[PDB]
């Protein structure tokens, strides 16, 4: 379509498939989000990574 | 006009309906989004982060609440003594309510996947010991002794330079998903039990404390997913919030 | 130009956020691979060092003998929009005939969604949130009856004149957006953009909005974030004469196009006041249930 | 090789022979603000070595009965060194931090501290105990300066949230039988590109004993906890006269 | 005006017309008038089996 | 008919809704549009035009209102004297309300950009002088002396053949946009202060007036934009307009 | 808005009408279907037994 | 005195950094500013009264009777536009009756 | 479409993207305007332009 | 707290028994003459 880029997610590393009937994109449906995850950001934010087989503190 | 005909559902307001609504501010543009560290994309990212499991969920007086975060071990005078026990059900009242996993679990009716509990020993460097941590799948009653606990899934933990050990509670279920287990017919969905025994003994030399504590950290494995979004059992307000 | 070596080999000004981790697609739960017995020295997946700050990296396959399981379980329902794009009550406005509160056919509600616990606890799982929203307005009498009454809803951004009567000149609404709807019509519903001067709304602001001495008299401003203050929602019965009916307006919000940053521990004590984390010191409760001993269920 | 470490920044070097790796908060290193995220137009000043260096600010004594403490950033440093001066003379500020918490005992002592960084750490009050009074925390409690402040109710972190879940934040543990320090690198966290170092604390540092300190009578009973920290990639803008509040 | 709410197992069941549970922040609810046509929705296959 | 189903929002009249409405006069054609000078396309075009800033917003009696448009300078007997001060906040009550920028600002909730104030000296050709005009960013209190004012952004102005000087108030904010600042928590959005000092002195020879006036003209720079259209704080009518 | 005109049948609830209704649980995914013996596809299969 | 506005910019008065400005200018177009419906007329049809008491009223079209709208349009001398008119009717209490 | 050129903006140096369901174009939505600006018309209408670096009155 | 503002090393006792403190050449002149009380204190290196 030919609307404005009003949505709160314009420039998000994940892309959506939404529906809209208005010139402003924030009026659009929530749609579908891509299913990417990065748990290491929270669960394993160590500088020097350690493998599963080794002893963590060597 | 173009011929149309209204169907049931007309005028209803379904709170989960994903529709389109008239925008109040035409041509409005939001403040750009700068880079902010720590963006989360899926709740499952948080379920994999270990938080403290309150195995010792017994003291309730406000001045002793911190004691819930750790449980003890000490020199036993003998053999195969029981140290602690708890249900492995993540969305059931009890120890898991202290974990973020437990809490996020509250917003979903069903779950599936393996769990893991990592136990960190915090005694002195001079203290040694071996513990047997067992997971008893559904149907097995609370083990009366170490000899019956040892028949289920288990890890024998040796204290040492690596302070911690992980007990994986593998997904062993009859159904693909479990709903939250509770007393009654929904006990059909129970995960089972975890029990900790002394494999040998907590041993220490002259000069080191006779009692030490273990801190448990729990989370889900990568095969863990949840479904059927629902409201949590708790509503944290009494009257109106002012 | 820069001639001294230290200026040339300087990293001052590097604006690239160097990230140690990256997102991978993950539409289903992870599968399980076949594993067998391992009786080996040196290799030890069960042993960890929680002090490091990371979660355990031990998997089912390395702790017990596993079969192969092909896992098709979807991860779609735990995306932020799945979790948050569900409308919940965030406001309630009373327009009674006789009364102490809003007795004159109009009311001004400062937009704040922290007055209701279900919604508040969910959003506070994160520190920063950016999203668009759909607002639905359900109006009726206090018994839930539908009466033939015309209402006007007006959004009053900060600095726009707030009405002070059912006949305020401000209701001319020449620039502010207004919705005229009958109680007999379906609930009014509109889309709202992300409006903060900041890149995100923040449920927690550890600071003060202004400079100066922070004397006890003005401590009610600790944690006050003007960037979350979007204005006033004003409602009135459309007339110069008083309405024949007592009314109630319930406000529902549904977030969409959601982004969130910095997860935090979830609320474990009852909420007492709006936008402030005070809890009752005499009634600090354990997060969950208790039992009599650590050795019995 | 995971246990030994040396941190050198500015004219300062820290060593440790009993480390447990390094945590890089949210898996992201600190960086300067880009030309697209920035909004303020004056050319910033980036003092470098004179402000990005380690400052040892305080020592607490760990006692068998200790509750835990917190410090607020950048509050702890606004009155120290060249960093403090810049934070005072400029309206805008931004930086990351390398935090190094120190605590050594002996192979016969025991205990475990949780060292965590919680962004936007808003303090709450007990609401007059009954919960009927909307009281607010005073300035000395929200921004304690270099002295830090002691937690009154560690279980709910003086803010109605469970310390049991604090590990969802960048953290390390100082478990005496294992290590004697915690090192956390924190990038600048805010919803704005720059902000006031005085009016806003971006995050709080929490040092809380979870497994209490213990030892037999006769072993050194004074076990200090020292806090050393270094700003990283500091930038300042909006220059005028010096202001402390 | 009526409110219909689906309460999955484990979600709090309302115990009064004023229960806090009616905030319905996650459960699906339908608000409809008796004067409107019959409310109607689609439901997926929900068993753990 | 084709099956449809009505959704919430049905029948509402949203005043900012950009829809299609039935035309009342079919096949009607408007009078053609001839060329007219001065067409404006964007309000931002008007924000860049300088209008008179009432720095001297003190006299209120109808016969002295014109005095608000200019402020004075005169021979001082000494050093570093304060001449005038005002807040730089364009959408705040005060001096800026006299400017078109200030007024247009009233129709928008947020703004962003640099501002500029041009000061024109209107004394005799024989009068000389140097003034220090300073802009103090947020957090700095009103400078007590020229020595503290001089530490902020400033211009030292020399009277001469070029009658005027421009003080740019650069965009120095923590947020990408500012809402209108006012006493209270919204002072969070204040732009700061402008103060004018005597750098040397107003000097004149025998025969020229000892007092002269300065006229200030203010406007926005090209990086200035506004967002979130709203109604202005004033409504210029008391009762009904007849 | 786009010009439409309502026809008879409007608002009726015909129990055999095969229409589309708003889904109550967005992005919900059912438990997969494993193989189960004895699936029937048509009642006529039973009439022959 | 020339009659022009100052041409001095931030860059020439202080030392500036580079700022890439993505802030939109779309909301200050004339349609953004004016294409918002405001009250321009009010007609009373009372039962008993001095004004329009006989079930009908004639209103000469003039939008200058209400200040919010009038002040905005008077920012310009000449204006050319199309318009959408909406008519909201009810009793003086805001009640809806079958009329 | 195939309507009449009834709009008040037919022949405007700026083009719009509107929606309409009627034969008269003035019935159309407001749409989007192009974002061109000419501030010099008001802020700098001098016959002989002067640069930023020079002294205005030479 | 004031010592910590200069050049420093935080030393941790452990398996490596020793630590080195480098006193970097930080002088105004290219060379220093021997420092002593009086005007030649101009050449002092500083304190540890
Ligand atoms: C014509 C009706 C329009 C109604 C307009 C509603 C606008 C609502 C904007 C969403 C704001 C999100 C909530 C923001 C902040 C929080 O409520 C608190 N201030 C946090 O302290
Ligand atoms: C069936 C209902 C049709 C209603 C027709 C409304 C036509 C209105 C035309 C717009 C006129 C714009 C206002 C023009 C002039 C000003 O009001 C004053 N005369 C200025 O002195
Ligand atoms: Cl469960
Ligand atoms: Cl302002
Ligand atoms: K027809
Ligand atoms: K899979
Ligand atoms: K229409
Ligand atoms: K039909
Ligand atoms: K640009
Ligand atoms: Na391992």
């Amino acid at each position: 379509s030919h609307e404005n880029s009003n949505s709160a997610t314009e420039g998000s590393t994940i892309n959506y498939t939404t529906i809209n009937y208005y010139k402003d994109s924030y009026a659009a449906t929530a749609g579908k989000q891509s299913l990417k995850q990065d748990p290491d950001k929270f669960a394993n934010p160590v500088k020097d990574i350690f493998t599963e087989m080794a002893a963590p503190l060597k | 006009g173009f011929p149309t005909e209204l169907k049931p559902g007309t005028n209803q307001f379904l709170t989960t309906d994903d529709g389109v609504s008239a925008p109040i501010l035409p041509n409005f543009h939001p403040t750009p989004c700068i880079h902010i560290p720590g963006e989360v994309r899926n709740l499952l990212e948080l379920c994999q982060v270990e938080t403290i499991l309150e195995v010792n969920n017994v003291p309730t007086n406000a001045t002793s609440l911190m004691e819930r975060l750790r449980f003890p071990v000490s020199a036993q005078a003998g053999k195969g003594e029981l140290c602690a026990v708890f249900r492995a059900d993540p969305g059931r009242n009890g120890p898991w309510q202290s974990t973020l996993l437990g809490q996020l679990c509250g917003y979903y009716t069903q779950w599936s996947g393996s769990l893991e509990v990592t136990f960190m020993f915090t005694g002195s460097f001079m203290a040694t010991g071996k513990m047997l941590i067992a997971y008893t799948p559904p149907g097995g009653p609370l083990p009366k002794d170490r000899a019956t606990a040892m028949l289920g899934t288990h890890v024998i933990w040796d204290f040492g330079l690596q302070s911690s050990v992980t007990l994986v509670i593998p997904w062993i279920s009859n159904t693909h998903y479990r709903a939250h287990a509770r007393d009654g017919v929904f006990d059909y969905y129970t995960t089972g039990l975890v029990s900790i025994w002394y494999q040998t003994n907590y041993v220490v030399p002259i000069g080191a404390p006779n009692t030490a504590y273990i801190i448990a950290l729990a989370a889900a494995q990568k095969n863990f997913t949840m479904k059927l979004c629902k409201d949590a059992s708790d509503i944290l307000q009494t009257g109106t919030i002012q | 130009g820069d001639r001294v070596a230290d200026v040339i080999e300087s990293s001052i000004g590097d604006s690239v956020s160097r990230a140690l981790t990256h997102a991978l697609p993950a539409p289903t739960g992870q599968n399980t691979q076949v594993s067998s017995h391992r009786l080996d020295t040196g290799k030890v997946p069960a042993l960890q060092a929680a002090e490091i700050g990371a979660s355990s990296n031990a998997s089912d396959e390395s702790m017990i003998e596993t079969r192969c399981v092909l896992n098709s379980h979807s991860t779609a329902e735990t995306t932020l929009d799945s979790f948050f794009s569900r409308a919940g009550l965030v406001g309630e406005i009373d327009l009674p005939l006789k009364g102490t509160t809003n007795p004159n056919g109009y009311a001004n509600w400062d937009i704040d969604i922290t007055g209701y616990a279900q919604m508040r606890r969910k959003v506070e799982l994160f520190t920063y949130m950016r999203f668009d929203a759909e607002f639905t307005f359900v109006a009726c009498t206090p018994t839930g009856e539908v009466v033939p009454q015309l209402l006007q809803y007006m959004f009053v951004p900060p600095g726009a004149p707030k009405p002070d009567s059912r006949e305020s000149l401000a209701w001319q609404t020449a620039t502010n957006p207004s919705v005229f709807v009958k109680l007999s019509d379906p609930p009014a519903q509109v889309s709202v953009p992300f409006m903060s001067p900041a890149s995100a709304y923040q449920w927690f602001y550890d600071g003060y909005p202004t400079f100066g001495e922070h004397k006890q008299e003005k401590d009610l401003e600790y944690g006050a974030m003007p960037n979350n203050m979007m204005g006033t929602f004003s409602v009135r019965t459309v007339g110069t004469s008083k309405s024949k009916y007592p009314l109630v307006v319930r406000i529902y919000m549904r977030m969409k196009h959601v982004r969130a940053w910095i997860p935090r521990p979830m609320r474990n004590q009852n909420y007492l006041f709006k936008a402030n984390p005070n809890y009752a010191g005499n009634s600090i409760k354990p997060t969950g249930a208790s039992r009599t001993a650590i050795t019995t269920l | 090789s995971d246990r030994v470490a040396q941190l050198t920044i500015g004219n300062s070097t820290i060593t440790t022979q009993e480390a447990a790796n390094i945590i890089v908060g949210y898996g992201e290193w600190p960086s300067y603000c880009s030309d697209s995220d920035a909004t303020a137009v004056d050319k910033p000043t980036r003092p470098d070595v004179s402000v990005n260096r380690f400052y040892t600010l305080d020592t607490k004594l760990w006692e068998k009965s200790s509750k835990g403490w917190y410090w607020k950033f950048p509050d702890v440093l606004t009155e120290t060194g060249v960093f403090g001066q810049n934070a005072q003379f400029h309206y805008l500020y931004r930086s990351g931090f390398c935090i190094h918490v120190q605590c050594n005992a002996s192979k016969f002592h025991q205990g475990a501290l949780l060292v965590a960084v919680l962004p936007e750490y808003v303090i709450g009050t007990v609401a007059g105990g009954t919960g009927t009074e909307d009281t607010h925390p005073p300035y000395k409690q929200t921004q304690p300066g270099a002295d830090g402040f002691e937690l009154q109710h560690p279980y709910v972190l003086d803010a109605g949230i469970p310390i049991s879940q604090l590990t969802v934040c960048p953290h390390q543990w100082i478990n005496l039988r294992t290590n004697n320090c915690a090192t956390i690198i924190v990038p600048y966290i805010n919803a704005l590109p720059f902000d006031s170092a005085l009016n806003h604390c971006n995050f709080g540092l929490l040092v809380v004993p979870i497994s209490p300190l213990d030892y037999d009578q006769g072993a050194t009973p004074v076990i200090p906890i020292t806090i050393t920290l270094a700003p990283m990639c500091s930038e300042f803008a909006g220059l005028r006269q010096a202001v402390t509040q």
